[PDB]
């Protein structure tokens, strides 16, 4: 036979080590990035990313720094697909939240309508 | 241009001086607060205006390589001297 | 040779500019030239106007050019400097 | 939903191979006290290894359990050799770490944790 | 720098200094920004 | 002591609400006019189950089931639950 | 493109694109992919359950003779099922050559331990157990290597902190070196990096 | 279909007539790389960065502008087009000013990366470089024109967006500069998204000026609450702190724009903050106490109430979880007194059925409608990218505005109907000429702001406007899956208040007055201690002392919407979420985990423990709370109106005026932009 029939969920919480105030009080957010609205470029919002949710950043009496007591504050995973975002979150026992993909939808461009004769899409100047 | 806080604290040239209830002043208790007297804002301001006789200046701070990237000031506004945004000397066309 | 305005007390929004009635009907003239809704095609020639008037284009002629259109005042200002018939300073 | 075994063909030789762990710790646990030379008792050690197997008492996975015995095999491996020291062993005895608020209240209280 | 002297500068220090850690001159780290979030003060005079 | 106020949830578009809807589009007008300082706080979103809430006095909230009700079973509900007062 | 570009090596390409074919061809019951980088790499993407034949193969076959096991790794790719993948990598002294064999597991599936190929592998997988969590299975001692002894979790997996969860300092209380939940006085600064802009057209995936 | 095959690369695609090349080039994932095309504005086609060679044709063609011939290989990848590209990159950069160090566009900037990405690595421009002089248009917009590259997004923002008209290019050729000509002052309400879309640091923002940098910046998305159009955005914070407010795109909603206030008015929340418990002492002064004596000192009043000796007002930026939760514990006194500062008029239907106090059609749904009806609002400050929305289909749709209120500046022409609400009347019986428009439209749109239910007669306004959406909506040739009634909220936290059952206004406190009060984060003055009886315990909740701090007996620090994840539900209907940015500061909590801990103390405690207990019971009392990024359609518009027939309430002879004529009382509406001084110098900017 050499194979074995496993109908349970899988769940690996008890072997990754991750101590359970960071398993049940934490909210995994899956969302593909917005893009910076600074930059005209795509590329970062390519990809779905799971990221935690930020808890107390306070600071170091010392010199000011930002200390944290959260050690999933900068954990950010990249997946290439929505489905195996929500399968790693489940898989890892996190309870999780997913925005949709926001694409942008498509524009009717023409350059002439710059210079209708009795719309109001011409342009005053260029 | 250092000053002095009531508390006796010197207030350095960001303006930080922890405040008389504040108990992080134990730290310089015994000890001193290090302070650099010479305050950039002030030493910058003791450096005449170059008259330039052209419209647009360059300016790289001085030591060719060893100043900073070489940018182009333009001197229209008469009313405002024109400001290298790297060293902060500043120009003025001479008409 | 600058393409701001500044204002000095010979150039400036209070800078006392009007056409002439007979400039008005050239104006009217200058205007019946172009279809309805185009109004903003008398812009070159009335401003030009203004400068025949005046002999040159203080910052009121660019004001009236812009009221007597209807068009905004920095489209008579893109046009006052593109061109370089505009006399800006007398 | 065919997957590969690790050593249990199902749930019932994996609940075998977690009751000879447990036996094999619950042996243990004496001599741990006496060569590591502990400050806790038997009995209090012991209490720590059923906490330990009941914590993981939820799983239903034979895969999951397996590597949990595999696990615990490994930090049984390494209690009686000694290559942990006792500050490996008292690590299970969270000593030094405060008590965490458990209610709403004091958590309202002490910060902006849930 | 008897044959070669230094460039003068108005900021650079006349008097140099030896290492000073654990005398009363050492250095003491501090936040050199200012406060970030200003509390709301509450009205001196009474509310009735 | 009495009823606070009412909560009606039901879809848009799923047939199980169909009869709650018919509660609406018929007999809702007189009911407000019949009760005109209780709030019947209509609600309708989009895959929901249909359901009557009812606030009481102190916080008491009961819950009844609106799913493949007909009008006049909505109807009977409703007025089990202005009647009830409890 | 001469003085700033590294030159291809075509003769090298050829050749291990022939031994390739020659390798997928000769063991098709658990070679899945066989592709070469074009700075002349070959990769051999094999099913898991051929991680003994496919290797004994490699080290003992005259064509091949792979005697050496260079390294053997694995990469956590958290967007796969399988979201461990092991690398071998292995030389060839006698033809001068090095072949890389991948294959892949999840959390759960065991890998055939190739100790019994090469025993240099004895350490790695070790290493891939700590780091990883990856269990192999018929390993003579199968342990930790690198993590302390009671560390709990796999650090090189992506979802593992860099961080951990906990850190160690000496309490005078308990006279004892004590394990609590870190803290950082300054938190590691996270840099989002990576230009909007696409810098290699080449490698552009299709879109949905 | 009538799609024609073009090709990128030699992989096919279908592609409308009329796309461009850059499109047909985005349809396979293919980023064209550009300065002035932006999708949002009007093609320009002078940058010439997007050249592409069409194969076979021995030109390169600007991709942003030229339509796609079918048949056409575009070959964005080959040597002449990487050629074009490094060409025109090299010209972008032979005057463009070293100032990369010292620039704050550094690390996001377009020019920068694709440089790297398309351009060569040196130069060859051996001569000295322009210099401009800068501009002034504001204490918004840092002008820094040397670093301009000339593309226009500026003027075409402005004049086609912003409706403006007051940018613009002088002079010629290289000495070409973009400004304003005059020393003016360009203060829209959506004057900063010419730093978003400007693709240089020629334009950036002067409250955010120098202080951060992009890499360092973590990105929190996130939710405006500064009006109820509930815009995307980003809170980019940076060690804990708030650096700057960016949007987000979101199609529906903000398309990719912010208002001004959105985007500046966060340095008040870092300033006049809540941060500790207050009691007043026995001098009556507040003085600094913990959470256990000021949650005790709440709750032993709380014990002695019941029924109307309770009232509750909630206040502008409240969250749907704090309003549940304050609504549970009244309830638990059996107290149904939780008013908002916002009036509403309960006649009739009231906030029963959800669709007479919404925006019934949506944001989108402007973009279908042919005639607006704007009665009296002035949303180019109420709601200024609802303004925008419906700019935008003013521009490109022929949409007819009509406008019944006080002549306001819209940023586009619109038909004045006049200011008197009998004209609401006049139309309504068929007597005025925009009646026949009404009825010969195919998607009428009737926009009610919510500031004109302010009124006294605000019963009869909306009886008023309704009768004309149901005069039109039940005879013309209106379909029936087009909604006509809408109404425009300007409060982030009305719509989640009334689909909670709130009672809207405050007229059931004077009507019979507590003796405890609760306000979260009423700052609007609506109720002072003239009102209430000679020693009401007044407990303000909130983030900010500003109108009902001063008065209160115990301050509750409270979360901001940065501070706190928070259901917010936009005029719309659409429930939406912030995420914590960062932490409420000193001892300031989440609002809902204060009214829950004041529960316990009180011996009532709810039923919840955790935020996604809130959201269930958020669920029960109306289930598309948490429902986000969805817009939930409301029916029964006919049974709200034959409700609304029932009392005849009479029109006031006041003329329609909203709140808000200039852009000089945008900038000030709630707690934290009177806190801003940035609000502060934009308000001082424009009286001037
Ligand atoms: C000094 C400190 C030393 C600490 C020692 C740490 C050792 C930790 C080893 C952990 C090994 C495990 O937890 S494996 C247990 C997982 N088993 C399961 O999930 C299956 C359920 N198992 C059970 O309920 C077990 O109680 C039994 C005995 C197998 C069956 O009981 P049920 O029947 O009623
Ligand atoms: S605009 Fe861009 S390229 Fe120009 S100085 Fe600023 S960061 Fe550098
Ligand atoms: S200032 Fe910026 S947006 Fe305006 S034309 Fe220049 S580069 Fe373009
Ligand atoms: S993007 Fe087409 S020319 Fe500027
Ligand atoms: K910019
Ligand atoms: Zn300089």
């Amino acid at each position: 036979t050499q194979l074995i029939t496993v109908d349970e969920k899988l769940d690996i919480t008890t072997l990754t080590g991750v101590p359970e105030e960071h398993i049940k009080t934490r909210k995994a957010r899956i969302f593909v990035p917005a893009r910076n609205n600074m930059q005209s470029g795509v590329n970062n919002t390519k990809k779905w990313k799971m990221e935690f949710d930020t808890r107390e950043r306070w600071e170091n009496p010392l010199m000011g720094w930002a200390s944290t007591a959260d050690p999933l504050s900068n954990l950010v995973l990249t997946f290439s697909t929505k489905e195996d975002a929500i399968a790693f979150a489940e898989k890892n026992g996190w309870s999780y939240d997913v925005e949709e993909r926001k694409v942008p939808k498509p524009k009717s461009k023409s350059y002439g309508a710059n210079f209708s004769w009795n719309k109001r899409t011409r342009v005053s100047t260029k | 241009g250092v000053r002095t806080s009531p508390t006796g604290e010197k207030v350095t040239h960001t303006g930080q001086v922890y405040d008389d209830e504040d108990y992080r002043r134990v730290r310089f208790v015994g000890r001193q607060k290090e302070v650099n007297e010479n305050f950039a804002i002030d030493l910058i301001a003791e450096q005449p205006v170059s008259q330039v006789g052209s419209r647009v200046i360059s300016c790289d701070g001085g030591g060719g390589a060893l100043g900073h990237p070489r940018v182009y000031i333009n001197l229209d506004k008469e009313t405002k001297t024109g400001t290298c945004g790297y060293c902060g000397l500043q120009f003025r066309q001479q008409h | 040779a600058l393409f701001v305005h500044r204002d000095t007390p010979k150039n400036n929004p209070e800078t006392p500019f009007d056409f002439t009635p007979e400039n008005y009907k050239r104006i009217e003239a200058i205007v019946k030239n172009y279809p309805e809704g185009h109004k903003a095609a008398a812009v070159l020639p009335v401003l030009d106007l203004a400068q025949r008037q005046n002999g040159w284009l203080p910052i009121s002629a660019m004001n009236k050019v812009a009221e007597i259109l209807q068009v905004p005042p920095m489209r008579v200002y893109e046009v006052a400097t593109f061109y370089t018939m505009y006399n800006r300073k007398p | 939903t065919s997957v590969k075994p690790i050593f249990s063909r199902d749930m019932n030789e994996a609940k075998r191979r977690v009751r000879e762990l447990y036996r094999a710790w619950y042996r243990e646990v004496p001599n741990t006290v006496h060569l590591f030379q502990l400050d806790i008792s038997v009995k209090q050690g012991r209490d720590k290894v059923r906490e330990m197997f009941k914590k993981n008492a939820h799983v239903t996975d034979p895969r999951v359990v397996d590597l949990l015995v595999i696990k615990g095999k490994m930090e049984l491996e390494e209690t009686i050799n000694v290559w942990k020291q006792r500050t490996h062993v008292m690590r299970f005895f969270h000593e030094t770490e405060a008590p965490r608020p458990k209610d709403f209240l004091s958590k309202f209280y002490v910060g902006h944790d849930p | 720098p008897t044959v070669k002297p230094p460039t003068a500068r108005k900021f650079i220090w006349t008097n140099h200094k030896f290492n000073l850690s654990g005398t009363p001159q050492q250095y003491v780290p501090y936040s050199t920004t200012r406060k970030k979030i200003q509390e709301w003060v509450p009205p001196s005079t009474p509310y009735k | 002591l009495g009823l606070r106020e009412i909560r009606i949830h039901l879809c848009q578009r799923s047939p199980g609400s169909q009869g709650v809807r018919d509660f609406i589009e018929k007999r809702y007008v007189e009911l407000k006019k019949a009760n005109p300082d209780l709030p019947i706080l209509i609600r309708e979103c989009s895959d929901v189950q249909p359901k009557l809430w009812a606030r009481y006095a102190f916080g008491q909230e009961k819950n009844v089931s609106l799913n493949n009700f007909s009008a006049d079973q909505v109807t009977r509900a409703l007025e089990n639950v202005l009647s009830s007062k409890a | 493109t001469r003085p700033t570009v590294r030159p291809r090596n075509d003769v090298a390409h050829k050749q291990l694109s022939a031994f390739g074919e020659y390798v997928a061809e000769i063991l098709p019951k658990y070679v899945q992919q066989v592709q070469v980088s074009c700075f002349s790499e070959l990769e051999i993407c094999i099913h898991p359950d051929g991680v003994i034949p496919v290797l004994t193969f490699l080290r003992d076959h005259s064509n091949a003779q792979f005697k050496s096991l260079a390294d053997l790794t694995a990469v956590d790719i958290p967007t796969r099922q399988n979201r461990f993948e092991i690398v071998y990598n292995l030389l060839s002294l006698r033809f001068n050559s090095r072949i890389r064999v991948k294959t892949y597991t999840d959390e759960l599936t065991p890998v055939e331990s190739s100790v019994s190929v090469y025993k240099a592998a004895n350490w790695y997988e070790r290493e891939i157990w700590d780091m990883f969590g990856v269990f192999f299975a018929n390993h003579p001692d199968l342990r930790r290597i690198l993590t302390d002894y009671g560390f709990e979790g796999h650090p090189f997996r992506k979802d593992f902190p860099l961080s951990g969860y906990v850190e160690l300092r000496y309490d005078d209380e308990v006279k004892r070196v004590v394990a609590e939940p870190v803290e950082l006085a300054q938190e590691f600064r996270k840099f989002d990096l990576n230009s909007p802009w696409e810098a290699f057209p080449a490698y552009r995936q299709p879109p949905e | 279909s009538n799609l024609i095959e073009v090709f990128v690369d030699g992989q096919s695609v279908m592609v409308e007539p009329g796309t461009t090349v850059l499109q047909a080039c985005e349809k396979v994932g293919m980023q064209i790389p550009r300065f002035c095309y932006h999708e949002r504005l009007s093609v320009a086609g002078n940058c010439r960065m997007c050249l592409v060679e069409i194969e076979k044709a021995p030109k390169v063609v600007a991709a942003c502008a030229m339509p796609v011939m079918k048949g056409w290989n575009i070959l964005t990848n080959s040597e002449k087009t990487k050629k074009a590209r490094e060409g025109v990159m090299e010209f972008l950069l032979a005057n463009h000013p070293l100032d990369c160090p010292i620039c704050d566009q550094g690390g996001e900037c377009d020019l920068q990366d694709q440089s790297m990405m398309f351009g060569s690595d040196r130069s060859r421009f051996l001569e000295g470089k322009r210099a401009v002089e800068d501009k002034n248009i504001g204490p918004l917009v840092k002008t820094i024109m040397t670093r301009c590259i000339q593309c226009t997004r500026c003027i075409r923002f402005a004049s086609e967006i912003a409706g403006v008209d007051d940018l613009g290019t002088t002079g010629r050729g290289n000495d070409m500069q973009v400004g304003t000509y005059i020393e003016k002052m360009f203060m829209s309400e959506l004057s900063g998204n010419i730093i978003d879309i400007c693709p240089v640091g020629a334009l950036t923002s002067k409250p955010y000026a120098f202080t951060a940098r992009p890499w360092e910046t973590r990105k929190t998305e996130s939710i405006d609450v500064m009006d109820a159009v509930g815009s995307n955005i980003v809170v980019s914070t940076r060690t804990g702190e708030v650096m700057r407010i960016l949007p987000r795109m979101h199609e529906d909603i903000n398309e990719e724009w912010i208002s001004d206030k959105t985007r500046f008015a966060y340095d008040g929340l870092k300033r006049q903050r809540l941060t500790e418990p207050m009691v007043r002492n026995e001098k009556g002064l507040l003085t600094h106490t913990t959470w256990e004596d000021a949650l005790s000192r709440v709750a032993g009043m709380l014990q002695s109430c019941q029924g109307n000796d309770v009232a509750a007002i909630a206040g502008g930026l409240v969250d749907a979880e704090a309003l549940i939760a304050l609504k549970d514990l009244l309830n638990r006194v059996d107290s149904d007194t939780l008013c908002t500062e916002e009036v509403f008029p309960t006649a009739g239907a009231g906030t029963d059925l959800r669709s007479n106090y919404l925006l019934n059609t949506t944001i989108a749904g402007v973009e279908e409608a042919d005639v607006v009806l704007l009665v009296g609002t002035n949303p180019r400050f109420e709601a200024p990218l609802f303004n925008a929305r419906i700019r935008k289909s003013w521009l490109h749709n022929d949409l007819k505005v009509a406008l019944i209120g006080s002549p306001v500046d819209l940023t586009y022409r619109y038909d004045h109907l006049g200011d008197s609400p009998k004209i609401l009347q006049d139309i309504a019986s068929g007597s005025h000429p925009f009646s026949q428009v009404l009825q010969e439209a195919k998607k009428p749109m009737v926009v009610l702001g919510s500031s004109a239910l302010q009124r006294n007669d605000g019963a009869a306004i909306l009886a008023a406007v309704s009768n004309i959406a149901q005069k039109i909506r039940t005879s013309s040739g209106v379909t029936g899956d087009w909604k006509v009634m809408n109404i425009l909220h300007r409060i982030a936290s009305q719509v989640a208040a009334l689909d909670l059952g709130y009672k809207p206004g405050v007229e059931a406190i004077r009507k019979n007055p507590p003796k405890m009060l609760f306000l979260l984060g009423a700052d609007g003055g609506c109720v002072t201690r003239q009102d209430l009886p000679k020693d009401c315990f007044i407990v303000y909740q909130g983030h900010h002392g500003d109108v009902g701090a001063p008065i209160a007996d115990v301050i509750l620090p409270g979360a901001a919407y940065t501070e706190k994840s928070a259901t917010y539900v936009n005029t719309e209907g659409r429930a939406q979420q912030t995420k914590v940015a960062v932490m409420p500061p000193g001892l300031a909590r989440e609002d809902w985990k204060i009214i829950r801990a004041l529960s316990e103390i009180a011996g009532m405690t709810l039923p919840y423990d955790t935020l996604d207990q809130v959201r269930n019971r958020l669920e029960e009392v109306s289930p598309n709370l948490v429902r986000y990024d969805d817009v939930e359609g409301a029916n029964y518009f006919q049974q709200a109106s034959e409700l609304s027939k029932l009392v005849n309430q009479q029109l006031l002879a006041d003329p329609l005026v909203p709140p808000q004529l200039t852009i000089k009382d945008f900038y000030m509406t709630d707690s934290i932009s009177r806190a801003s001084q940035t609000m502060a110098k934009c308000v001082k900017a424009v009286t001037e």
